[PDB]
């Protein structure tokens, strides 16, 4: 029945994951205790996609919470919708990962990974027809980055024929915890290139700029940043969670969006970012605007391979179709000519909370290379002096593995530039 | 009497299947529970409608149809729909997960696991046939199931039923009502494998049905329900000869005989008139001449093309309603002196005309108004090759960069089947050009 | 902001048209293979008409009429005239022509029995032509300008829009001969104003009366004939096309049709005026922004 | 303009009007195709598991 298994790893992965569940539980009418109290059967028609039906007509998220320290997951359990999560699905260590990819991937995380897989297996076994997996994590830390990609590697071994997608938060010096973030990110990107079908690249620099420049927040917190991520994740999963014209699972959606296996790193977008409702032209304009992009990449610096757009709310579908056909025919130079009709649009009647109507952007642009270039610059800047490497070699890693990760991402960059000049 | 078994593959095939069988029941006066007060031969008899309907001892009239899809969400609507008592559970076949718009998935990966089951259920209907004509296959070009599993089925049907004819009702992919991008691949792939297995295929471009619904029915954003109810009308016009008393196209063989002189060129263009809005209060009823003249207007064709810049190999006129032969011929003589209708030198410049006195039936509450007379033209024009041209061009654009190809190779298909299929289409366009210009 | 593509670089006329569209600041030129276009300045050979009118939300227009080659080919023009009841053998304004590789070899030699012909795709002997396409009756007695005693031909540019309105450009041109005609002005181009003054002084008549009436008649006759075959009135795309009609005039002031060009060139000083007119009635009529023609 | 083969019936009638006279793979081979594809999947999957094992 097209069930999705959700996994969240690390500090960022769990805090963002929790907000996601907090938002969609509200949309489906599920209270923190797991009881349904909505007002429409449309909220329950595809409730099985992310929720398991309990004994007493309760709905428990198909989510698995992973960390190497209990700090963040204790905060989740003490949160608003904390009691909604299945207790056994809380898998945690005590040591922590210390913002170290090696600790998450090779030492500390390796000691815990089988425990997570047992929970994954337990959730998967009770699925009528498993649709795929979904991971929320950061790439700049240790747990979500190192253990997260290790989990993905394991899942692909046990479930080679299942879709593996991630919502990955990209590190940025503007919003940074440690200096080793480019090290952890480069190591993780190599894993994602090979072992995921779709990765939504969420840039913290972009999130910061949106909160500061647009949302007019002088001192943006992680909470403010996760508000944008939560709203985007809701929009991306809207067509999967609600009835509509679109009858597609993760695989079919992946087929129409990914023309080349390695090039599957998407730029998320959202509109609006107020009492005055937006018009369809305004939604479409903002949706394609760089200021609504969350990968911190300028789409004009590249070309769109494929584009997906999801509209929510009661609106003129003719006007939507006209406006989408307006942007494409006014900026046809930014869409590849060797992929006919690469821009697809879906509408959903049920709007998110607080907005009468909204729009979510999913772009497979070659401009995403700017993100990897940026990470690669920061990486090389330290690695040429072998700086901070002792943290990693102390966990058993060799310099060669760093050189290889560096080379694979430069290859990824070169691959993107290959189709930008096509 | 000789029976005809319909097979509906994929979402497009199943939903259009629903539209047609609904329309068939309304035409033959069959109630949703299966009963038919008109039929006096209880539990048997070999009337014209028995070609499509079987009869039980209880008096139920059951469609000789099989519904197959690789995911249940669409067919489940038939299991709990208005005509749920009409079908037997064995006639409705569903799988776990679909082909995800991947031809290779529907043909090789998933199709292999369910092909024997489908054939066995078809065999169940075939055993209740005293003299089976053949099969009518409904499917889309763009879908993984509609393209992939259909071609596999068509291959096996030629093996298990070699003496039986096979007709196609195919949905040509249109971007305005599709969210898929790899449809040009699936279209070309399934045409290449099905070509030597289909005797006659009626292509229906969603782009054409879309605009007809917009222009003539005043519908802003036509839905699948809108498209299918219109498609069902055209299909009904084509299969009416098989379901009613007559002398034109009485069996599936005559479709090939009267429309397909060259085997590979078995894609007749269909034109229909009139399409009138049900929300239109005052409407001047069109004449025989007016609806006949409309058959040569491109805006009424199931595929948008220009027959003026091609050649005809065959042409049939199927009238339904208040139509007399005198007015028909009076219109035909007039049309030739105003229209550019060129035939090939090795074919007679003529028309096979058929009249069904029973007026067109429309679904109560639908968007289509009731008309006193309607006509469907089936013409084999080389102009329909324009659709192949468009399709193959999109193929060339993507395949030059090998875009999306890895999805197909990952399902066990070799890259060589792409170029092998494309070369077949290159030859197909060449055939049309030789016959045409 | 409309979009257009250019798929014919050798086009002398539409090179100026595309330039004028850009000068309006409301037209953007796209790549030649970009399918999302409004206007198409297509190529001469094998224009993909079949891929037009299939872009949702885009009204598409093309600078060529599909099937107009029946009028712009030598062998096709002859066939069209003899076979069409609205033209027939009694054509008067068209020279007795024959198609030879249908073919009309036996018919041509029958009418062979002033007997000078010309083959193209000039001799008094029939054997010299067949040993060497269509054979046309060469006008042995053409009108000659004085002083000079020289032969000439008249070129008229005709624009037909999407509504199949027939517009005749006021400014024509005469491709005159420099050498005297032997039956044994700047750059040889005379415009209408001078040619009109000549007719008034020499033959006591006007260009409108003696010649232009017959010209307008022929143009309208040819186009209204092939109209139901090429019209895009109810098509999924629209077509317009500039035509080049070539005429001849004899000593009796009778106008004869020579050929029709589908991709004609224009006179030097008439490019600025004609191309501007093309934008107004054939392009901006379909794609509005923010007369030099005679409607037939 | 000749009318020929006029057949009349209670349900309707049909005829022909002329305006101008004129001037498979076996079951075995299919199984070989399907199994060849299934084997190519198993090979590509084996190379995946081999890669993961390393
Ligand atoms: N006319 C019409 N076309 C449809 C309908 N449903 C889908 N289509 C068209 O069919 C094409 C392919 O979609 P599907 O037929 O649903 O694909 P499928 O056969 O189910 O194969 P899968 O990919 O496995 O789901 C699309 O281009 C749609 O436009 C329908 O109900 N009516
Ligand atoms: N958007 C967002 N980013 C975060 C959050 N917490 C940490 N990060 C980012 O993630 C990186 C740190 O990784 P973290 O998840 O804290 O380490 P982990 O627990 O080992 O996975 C840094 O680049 C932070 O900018 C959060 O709540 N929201
Ligand atoms: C064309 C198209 C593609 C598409 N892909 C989507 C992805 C959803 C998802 C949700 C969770 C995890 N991974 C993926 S929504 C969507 C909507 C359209 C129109
Ligand atoms: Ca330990
Ligand atoms: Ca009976
Ligand atoms: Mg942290
Ligand atoms: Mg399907």
């Amino acid at each position: 029945m097209r069930e999705i298994v959700h996994i969240q790893a690390g500090q960022c992965g769990n805090q963002i994951g929790a907000k996601f569940w907090e938002v969609i539980s509200d949309e489906h009418g599920i209270d923190p205790t797991g009881s349904y109290h909505g007002d429409s059967d449309l909220q329950l028609e595809r409730i099985n996609v992310y929720y398991n039906e309990a004994t007493g007509n309760k709905y428990v998220p198909r989510a698995i919470l992973v960390d190497l320290e209990p700090g963040t997951m204790d905060s989740v359990r003490s949160g608003p919708f904390g009691q909604i999560f299945r207790p056994d699905n809380f898998v945690f260590g005590q040591s922590g990962a210390g913002n170290n990819w090696a600790k998450g991937h090779y030492t500390e995380g390796a000691e815990l990974v089988d425990s997570v897989l047992d929970v994954v297996r337990k959730e998967s076994e009770s699925c009528d027809c498993l649709q795929g997996f979904q991971l929320t994590h950061s790439l700049g830390g240790g747990t979500g980055s190192g253990m997260g990609t290790l989990l993905i590697s394991k899942i692909r071994e046990e479930y080679p024929d299942r879709i593996m997608n991630t919502f990955s938060v990209m590190p940025s010096p503007k919003v940074s915890d440690t200096v080793v973030e480019p090290y952890n990110a480069t190591l993780s990107v190599h894993q994602l290139v090979e072992n995921t079908d779709e990765t939504y690249c969420i840039d913290n620099e972009a999130l910061y700029d949106i909160c500061f420049r647009t949302l007019k927040l002088t001192t943006p917190t992680y909470g403010d940043l996760n508000h944008l991520v939560s709203a985007t994740m809701s929009g991306v999963t809207t067509c999967l969670r609600f009835p509509g014209q679109l009858n597609a699972d993760l695989r079919k959606l992946a087929v129409n969006m990914v023309p080349f296996p390695r090039l599957h790193f998407f730029m998320p977008g959202f509109a609006p970012l107020q009492y005055r409702a937006l018009t369809v032209p305004e939604l479409t304009q903002q949706m394609f605007d760089s200021k609504n992009m969350m990968a911190a990449c300028d789409p004009r610096h590249g070309r769109y391979l494929t584009v997906a757009a999801i509209f929510r709310g009661r609106m003129s579908m003719k006007e939507v179709d006209e406006q989408m056909l307006n942007v494409q025919n006014k900026n046809s130079s930014y869409f590849v000519e060797w992929i006919p009709n690469n821009v697809k649009t879906a509408v959903c009647d049920i709007p998110p909370r607080g907005l009468k109507m909204s729009a979510t952007f999913i772009g497979n642009s070659t401009a995403i290379q700017e993100l990897f270039k940026r990470i690669s610059e920061q990486f090389t800047a330290m690695f040429r002096r072998k700086a901070f490497l002792h943290w990693y070699t102390g966990e058993g890693m060799d310099e060669m593995e760093f050189t290889e990760a560096e080379s694979n991402m430069n290859d990824l960059v070169s691959e993107y530039q290959q189709y930008q000049d096509a | 009497m000789r029976e005809c078994i319909s097979i509906h593959v994929g979402q497009a095939g199943v939903q259009i299947g629903n539209a047609c069988w609904e329309l068939y029941c309304l035409e033959h006066g069959i109630q949703p529970d299966g009963q038919m007060p008109s039929d006096k031969t209880i539990g048997g008899g070999d009337d014209s409608f028995n070609t499509f309907f079987s009869e039980t001892g209880a008096g139920k009239h059951v469609p000789r149809a099989v519904f197959v899809d690789l995911e249940p969400t669409v067919i489940d609507e038939v299991r709990t729909g208005t005509y749920r008592q009409l079908f037997h559970p064995e006639q409705l076949i569903t799988g776990k997960e679909d082909a995800a718009n991947n031809y290779a998935r529907g043909h090789y990966t998933i199709g292999k696991e369910i092909i024997d089951l489908v054939l066995d259920r078809i065999r169940k209907l075939a055993d209740q046939c005293t003299g089976l004509q053949g099969f009518l296959v409904f499917h889309s070009f763009g879908g993984g199931t509609g393209s992939g599993f259909t071609s596999l089925l068509m291959e096996r049907l030629s093996v298990d039923y070699g003496k039986k004819s096979k007709l196609e009702f195919s949905i040509y992919p249109a971007p305005q009502v599709s969210t898929a991008v790899v449809e040009p691949y699936n279209s070309i792939l399934t045409t290449h494998t099905t070509l030597e297995h289909s005797d006659c295929a009626f292509m229906v471009d969603n782009e054409a049905i879309y605009d007809i619904c917009r222009r003539n029915l005043d519908i802003e954003r036509p839905t699948y329900t809108n498209l299918n109810r219109l498609i069902s009308q055209i299909v009904s016009s084509i299969t009416a000869s098989l379901r009613f008393d007559g002398a034109l196209n009485v069996d599936l063989t005559e479709f090939q005989t009267n429309l397909v002189p060259y085997p590979r060129i078995h894609f007749p263009l269909a034109t229909y008139a009139p399409v009138i809005s049900a929300e239109k209060a005052y409407h001047e009823q069109l004449s025989v001449a007016e609806i006949t003249n409309a058959c040569f207007e491109p805006a009424n064709q199931m595929v948008k093309c220009d027959p003026r810049h091609g050649k005809y190999m065959a042409c049939c006129l199927l009238y339904r309603g208040d139509v007399v032969p005198k007015d028909v011929n009076a219109a035909i003589a007039t049309i030739k002196t105003k229209r550019s209708i060129q035939f090939v030198d090795w074919c007679p410049t003529g028309f096979k005309v058929g009249i069904n006195y029973q007026p067109p039936t429309v679904v109560p509450g639908g968007d289509l108004a009731k008309v006193q007379r309607a006509v469907c033209m089936l013409s084999n024009t080389t102009a329909i090759a324009e659709a192949w041209a468009r399709l193959d061009h999109k193929f060339d654009l993507m395949y030059a960069k090998r875009a999306f190809v890895h999805w197909y190779v990952g399902e066990g298909m070799e890259e060589g089947e792409f170029s092998e299929a494309r070369e077949d289409m290159a030859a197909l366009e060449k055939d049309y050009e030789e016959v045409g210009v | 902001m409309y979009t257009f593509v250019v798929r014919d670089e050798n086009s002398s006329v539409y090179a100026e048209v595309s330039r004028l569209l850009l000068a309006t600041g409301q037209w953007k030129r796209l790549r030649k293979d970009n399918p999302r276009f409004n206007l198409m300045l297509g190529e001469r050979n094998r224009l993909p008409f079949g891929r037009l009118g299939h872009e949702p939300g885009l009204v598409q227009l093309v600078n060529y009429y599909r099937g107009a080659d029946k009028l712009c080919r030598k062998a096709s023009l002859v066939k069209l005239i003899k076979t069409s009841p609205e033209l027939s053998e009694s054509c008067t304004w068209f020279p007795e022509s024959y198609v030879i590789y249908t073919d009309e070899r036996e018919v041509f030699l029958a009418a062979y029995n002033g007997n000078v012909w010309i083959a193209k795709s000039i001799s008094s002997e029939a054997s010299e032509l067949l040993d060497f396409h269509v054979i046309q009756k060469y006008l042995e007695k053409p009108l000659l300008l004085e002083p000079g005693h020289r032969k000439f031909d008249i070129r008229s540019w005709v624009l037909v829009d999407h509504l199949y309105n027939i517009y005749l450009y006021r400014e024509g041109v005469l491709r005159t001969s420099s050498e005297p005609y032997n039956s044994a002005e700047e750059g040889n181009e005379m415009f209408f104003e001078e040619f009109n003054q000549y007719l008034m002084d020499a033959l006591n008549t006007t260009l409108e009366n003696s010649i232009l009436l017959q010209i307008k008649h022929i143009i309208r006759s040819c186009l209204m004939c092939i109209e139901p075959a090429i019209s895009t009135k109810h098509l999924h795309y629209q077509s317009f096309q500039l035509f080049g009609f070539d005429f001849m005039v004899d000593e009796e002031l009778k106008v004869w049709l020579i050929e029709v060009n589908g991709a004609p060139a224009c006179a030097q000083k008439l490019y600025a005026e004609l191309c501007q007119g093309i934008v107004d009635v054939a392009i901006s009529s379909v794609f509005p922004l923010a007369s030099i023609f005679i409607k037939l | 303009m000749e009318v020929i083969e006029l057949n009349k019936c209670t349900s309707g009638q049909s005829w022909e009007v002329i305006l101008k006279p004129p001037s498979d793979p076996s079951l075995e081979e299919i199984q070989k195709k399907l199994e060849a594809a299934e084997e190519r999947r198993k090979y590509q999957e084996a190379e995946l598991l081999k890669h993961l094992a390393e």
